[PDB]
């Protein structure tokens, strides 16, 4: 079962390139790398000693989407290896950024709770949070509107350490196409 | 002159 | 009179022989004056008439570049409508984009507008007061809710009222000569026996600017609305227009027979008569 | 599913006079889809230096196109138009008329 990793990340800005590295402990010959949804395609790749490195080009929506990454050896038979796990590389910066705040306030004392929401005026299907140390974003579905806003909460739980947050919105029929970064909002633990 | 705002469908 | 400025684009999928098919072209009036195809060698954004070859190389920069952005966002827009109707990838499907304003003679702002179209369908247009959108479909209305969070509608309304009343007004001023330019109908008149109790009657106009043009047969000062042929009005390839209109008429009632021709490069409406 | 059947006029620049120079226009409105062919013919053959403008297309979205040649008309030669387009059975030709 390869590693599939996104440099600099899976969140790309519009435009921009990013590069899909896939890596192995055991010698691989060959590498592909499959998207899947509604743009599927594979792409084919040697490597060396042992890795690769598939270049995804300048960003735009119909890149957007869950990667795999496979391995064989060698062409024919294709004896095809584990799929690895999914990567699932989003386009940012297409709508208007949400506003994200902090219950009972961004900053708290050890261990007590903490909810962070995102709101907005458009009408967002679901919403993204990321913290800034880690790969994965948690998500969750909008409510109905709400005094003409559509929100979610995310919490957190007992505080720790701190975070800085950041909140994107999407639509349902398009889930790797993903609004502006909210204002980047700092956790603090006194 | 042609407008440079787009957004996709 | 009024005038108008307006741009018309065409992306046409061609699934296996390569990407889509871009074709930009932008009017005044009834005059073009620049375009751009995908399929052509410049890859420029190219000019169309005179007047507008005096601007220079930061417009023609920033126009090519526009244009291609714009071809590329109608590309991925195929891939997506495509799976907004589940559609193959096999067939050829149509985006088409008209966008454009009008001032009045005062030079003051009339209206803009802005609707597209897929496969040859409305698809999702701008209203009347420029501040929201109707969808035709479900699949618009998805469209719709992308275009409110992305601020399309204001993006519009601003270069409707902007950039576009601005432009054309600075375009009709460095070519007033030609395109505010009187350019009245020769008009002449046509008579064969079709039998030996009637004749055809065809009433010519030519060398017209603009377009708009009404031709009219009556008989004995009434209207002949139903036995009337007339041809839509067409480009005769040098900018300028044509058109006629034809009546059978019995022989020889001829006199009684009389063409109206109503354009705003002639000082009065004429009446031909044979 | 939408198919719209192009008309079709052809035509000259100004009215012909035999030994003068002129150009020679057929002229494709109201159709869709955009894939069309329309080849210009001096006496059932093809002419190879035709022109044509800018796609472009009305208010209710149908295409229209001039296509056009430089020419100099006699008695003898006859002239047309043919065009092919999904929405016709075969090829449809139309002679140009000289005396209209």
């Amino acid at each position: 079962k390869p590693s599939l990793l996104a440099h600099p990340g899976p969140l790309v800005k519009s435009e921009e390139t990013v590069i899909l590295q896939c890596w192995s402990d055991v010698r691989f010959e060959h590498f592909l790398l499959h998207r899947e949804g509604k743009y599927k395609d594979t792409l084919h790749l040697i490597g060396e000693h042992s890795k690769a490195n598939f270049s995804i080009g300048p960003m735009m929506q119909d890149l957007a989407g869950t990667y795999r990454c496979y391995g064989s050896v060698t062409h024919s038979p294709y004896q095809l290896s584990a799929p690895s796990d999914p990567l699932d590389i989003v386009i940012t910066g297409l709508y208007e950024k949400p506003s994200l705040s902090a219950q009972p306030g961004p900053t708290v004392l050890a261990g007590e709770s903490v909810t962070l929401s995102c709101s907005s005026r458009s009408s967002y299907d679901m919403y993204h949070l990321s913290r800034e140390g880690e790969a994965h974003e948690r998500r969750f579905s909008a409510g109905p509107k709400v005094n003409g806003t559509f929100q979610a909460d995310f919490p957190l739980g007992p505080a720790t350490h701190g975070g800085t947050y950041r909140c994107f919105g999407s639509f349902r029929d398009s889930p790797y196409e993903w609004s502006n970064s909210s204002d980047p909002l700092l956790v603090s633990v006194t | 002159m042609l407008i440079y705002s787009m957004w996709g469908k | 009179g009024s005038h108008s400025m307006r741009y018309f684009y065409t992306s046409v999928s061609r699934p296996g022989r390569g990407e889509p098919r871009f074709i930009a072209v932008g009017y005044v009036d009834d005059t073009q004056f620049v375009r751009f195809d995908s399929d052509a060698a410049s890859q420029r954004m190219e000019p169309r008439a005179p007047w507008i070859e005096q601007e220079g190389p930061e417009y023609w920069d920033q126009e090519t570049r526009n244009v291609k952005a714009q071809s590329q966002t109608d590309r991925v827009d195929l891939g997506t409508l495509r799976g907004y109707y589940n559609q193959s990838e096999d067939g050829s499907h149509t985006i088409q984009i008209m966008y454009g304003c009008d001032v009045g003679p005062d030079g003051r702002f009339l209206r803009g507008y802005r609707q597209d179209a897929y496969d040859g369908k409305d698809y999702i247009a701008l209203n009347e007061d420029l501040r929201s959108w109707t969808a035709a479909d479900m699949a618009a209305q998805i469209t719709k809710r992308k275009w409110e969070a992305a601020h399309a509608a204001e993006q519009q309304r601003a270069y409707l009222e902007g950039r576009c009343v601005e432009w054309l007004r600075r375009y009709l001023e460095n070519g007033k000569e030609t395109l505010q330019r009187t350019d009245p109908p020769k008009t002449h008149m046509t008579h064969h026996p079709i039998s030996d109790h009637e004749a055809t009657l065809r009433c010519w106009a030519l060398g017209f600017y603009p377009a708009e043009i009404t031709l009219t047969w009556q008989r004995d000062g009434e209207d002949q609305t139903q036995d009337t042929e007339l041809v839509e009005t067409r480009p005769a390839g040098d900018g300028t227009f044509q058109k006629w209109a034809a009546v059978v008429v019995p022989s020889g009632e001829e006199q009684r027979y009389t063409c109206h021709v109503q354009h705003e490069g002639l000082p009065k409406p004429l009446t031909l008569r044979w | 599913m939408i198919q719209r059947t192009p008309k079709i006029q052809v035509y000259s620049r100004h009215p012909a006079e035999n030994g003068k120079s002129n150009f020679l226009n057929c002229y494709v409105s109201g159709f869709h889809p955009s894939d069309i062919e329309v080849d210009l013919l001096k006496n059932g053959e093809r002419i190879e230096k035709v022109e044509h403008s800018d796609l472009s297309f009305s208010k209710d979205w149908s295409f229209y196109l001039l296509y056009y040649t430089e020419f100099t008309p006699t008695e003898k030669d006859e002239y047309a138009c043919r065009v092919n387009h999904v929405t016709l059975s075969q090829p449809k030709i139309v002679k140009w008329d000289r005396d209209m």
